[PDB]
């Protein structure tokens, strides 16, 4: 037997890192109900006469 | 470590060995100096320019002091076995003895 | 944020075998009302579990 | 009664296993265990 | 439940008086007290060991 | 994960991340079938050693 | 010792009374309680950030 396994416990135990990044965001929506207005200034403006 | 080589006449002896455990913490160290920008841009031969050998010769020294104010912490630092590095009743063994009086 | 959950798995043992195909497989439920979890999660059967 | 709902596709599954050994086969033939010669006839 | 028994008749030394003589005391595989006079006490055994479930 | 990505006024707030490390250990599984040596050859029909 | 306060006579978020704002400068760095509150409190060094152990 051994005296004391109970301090051994930090080298034994192993690492599995396959619980890490296992999740992801939802899938992209705005595309379907919202379009891109691709712009460079500060403060876009939009105009219409009605 | 392992057991002595006993006498064996009747039959073989199995024996625990032993273990135990050790957690260190690391540290850091400054190396900082500051120095004004002009005497630097305005060195000479003689001053500011041997600060790079200054700064190697401390880092080699470094680990002289750090082992040295370690050993003048071991009252008040532990060892393994979780007392005083030097005490008096390190429960090592069944015959407690002490490393310190 | 969610966690871009989706139940597609449904275990359940023996007994509930004919009732979990009924929630999905049939597009009415138990009354001919309807089924909205028809073609939703896909059961596989099992008896490990009780 | 026992119900589980789970996703499938996810980077993860649930209630993972995990295979740390092989089904390795043991065995008591002959001349390897006392079972045999000290012993009855006996094999596990 | 506590894994660790010697149910065998077997030998192992445990230390009295000034010896350690043939004795069946702790004789187990987990600790939690006595773990510098255990090692003594709990010297591996010299015969035949054979182990089970006191879940005591 | 990340924090989700606030508005910006006029300064960034340096956030952090948490860690749920999970912590499990290992189990032994036997079984095994004590049979008499003589009888595994003392058969004709091919029984009694597939098992 | 104290292994940071992070003040820079600024906290990180102090929220009380449902109104989270920004002062006493109660940043800390270890996990001696309060861990799953101490993201809360933390996590949010709007200004700058300086380390000044109190060894407490």
């Amino acid at each position: 037997a051994i005296i004391t396994p109970a301090l051994i416990s930090a080298l034994k135990t192993s690492f599995q890192k396959h619980f890490q990044d296992a999740l992801a965001t939802a899938p992209s929506t705005y595309l379907q109900v919202a379009t891109v207005i691709p712009s460079t200034t500060a403060s876009n403006t939009y105009g219409w006469l009605g | 470590q392992f057991p002595k080589l006993r006498e064996w006449i009747g039959q073989r002896v199995i024996k625990d060995m032993a273990a135990q455990g050790y957690q260190i913490t690391n540290k850091l160290f400054e190396s900082t100096v500051g120095v004004k920008r002009t005497d630097i841009e305005d060195d000479n031969l003689g001053v500011y320019g041997p600060l790079m050998q200054e700064m190697g010769r401390a880092a080699g020294a470094h680990p002289d002091e750090l082992v040295f104010a370690l050993l003048k912490a071991g009252n008040a630092n532990l060892c393994y076995d979780g007392q005083n590095f030097f005490d008096t009743d390190h429960p090592v063994y069944p015959n407690v003895d002490g490393t310190g009086t | 944020r969610p966690l871009d959950i989706r139940p597609n798995l449904l275990v359940v043992p023996t007994t509930l075998r004919s009732k979990a195909k009924e929630v999905v497989g049939v597009q009415r439920l138990a009354n001919g009302a309807d089924n909205p979890n028809f073609e939703l999660v896909q059961v596989l059967d099992t008896a490990w579990l009780n | 009664f026992a119900p589980a709902a789970d996703p499938g596709a996810a980077w993860y599954l649930l209630d993972t296993s995990r295979s740390l050994k092989p089904l390795i086969y043991q065995e008591r033939m002959k001349p390897s265990f006392t079972s045999m010669t000290k012993e009855d006839d006996e094999q596990v | 439940e506590v894994e660790g028994v010697f149910v065998r008749a077997t030998v192992e030394r445990r230390c009295r008086a000034g010896f350690c003589f043939d004795k069946e005391g702790q004789g187990f595989a987990d600790g939690v007290l006595s773990d510098e006079q255990l090692e003594a006490l709990e010297s591996d055994p010299l015969l035949k060991v054979e182990r089970c479930t006191f879940s005591g």
